[PDB]
């Protein structure tokens, strides 16, 4: 029943990555003293 | 494991009293046993399992 | 329901663009004056640098820092590189007419080899040559 | 064939695919099912034989 | 759509005959 508008959205820069793993294979200690 | 035999129990008599089926009971305590535990496979084509263990005798660090 | 502007974009949400330029500029500026008042404020009473602050204060800042981000005329701005290498009406530059409108006659006619749509055109030892990023990538990697 | 412990959700899928039930109206007999828990016997190891050796079904014969 | 601007040039290279 009417004219409805939308908003032009914002350009946002957040670096290209890669998807991540699943299994996330990293260190197995956390903490810096060792 | 003979270490998981006493809350499996308390598991399943939960759910037959707070529901009221006798085959629902059984299929939401494989869920919580098979999301608590890991399982090892033979090399052959067959794939009958040759184990079970639990998800704190394996850990090597802090890290979850 | 009363707020200046939670009607504004109410209204132009039902009313749409039958209207005419300068009230949906107005009624869609607003909430931009609001937002940018609010982020300068909470930036104001802030660190500077990021070894001097807790964890939330800087989760908040890098969070709300980027609204401030400007992408398409940044050369214009930067082009102030004269002073650290060295040490107009339009009329005078080439392949612009005085109504900012394109000369065919002489673009044609003389052969003029580029248009100075800014300064340092004229002369020029800047250099600035345009490159690609994924070139550059596979260079360093 | 790969799955057999979960033969209770195939039945389910089935009913909304080819009988032409909505998924509302199931989660309502399934709800006042539970008061009247039915266990009415014949649930056994030896009823199953029993059952697919009857000379009326014929098409259980075969399987 | 619109997925990215396009940067503002310096100066622009043309051809002629």
């Amino acid at each position: 029943c009417f004219s409805p508008k939308i908003s032009t959205p914002k350009p946002s820069v957040q670096a290209p990555e890669p998807a991540p793993l699943s299994e996330e294979v990293a260190s197995v200690d956390i903490g810096a003293e060792s | 494991p003979t270490s998981l035999d006493a809350s499996a129990r308390k598991v399943w008599d939960s759910w037959y009293y707070r529901t009221g089926n006798a085959d629902a009971a059984t299929q939401q305590t494989q869920r919580w046993l098979n999301e608590n535990t890991v399982t090892f496979q033979s090399e052959g084509s067959d794939g009958k399992s040759i184990g079970m263990v639990s998800k704190h005798q394996l850990m090597v660090g802090d890290n979850p | 329901m009363c707020e200046p502007v939670s009607i504004g974009l109410g209204i132009m949400s039902v009313a749409g663009a039958t209207m005419s330029a300068s009230q949906q500029a107005k009624a869609e500026g607003a909430a931009i004056d609001a937002q940018n008042r609010q982020a300068q404020e909470m930036i104001k009473q802030m660190n500077y640098s990021d070894a001097n602050l807790k964890m939330q204060e800087r989760d908040l800042k890098e969070q709300q820092m980027a609204e401030l981000t400007e992408t398409t005329l940044n050369g214009i701005r930067n082009q102030g590189v004269r002073a650290a290498v060295a040490e107009d009406t339009v009329k005078e530059r080439a392949g612009i007419t005085e109504s900012y409108n394109r000369d065919y006659a002489a673009i044609f006619g003389n052969r003029i080899a580029n248009i100075e749509n800014t300064q340092s055109a004229i002369r020029g030892q800047g250099k600035i040559i345009k490159t690609s990023p994924l070139a550059h990538a596979l260079n360093v990697a | 064939a790969l799955y057999p412990d979960q033969a209770q959700l195939f039945s389910t899928f089935d009913q909304m695919d080819k009988i032409g039930l909505d998924p509302q109206t199931m989660i309502e007999a399934d709800k006042q099912a539970a008061s009247q828990s039915r266990e009415m016997r014949m649930e056994s190891d030896k009823a199953w034989q029993e059952l697919k050796n009857d000379s009326r079904n014929k098409d259980l014969s075969r399987l």
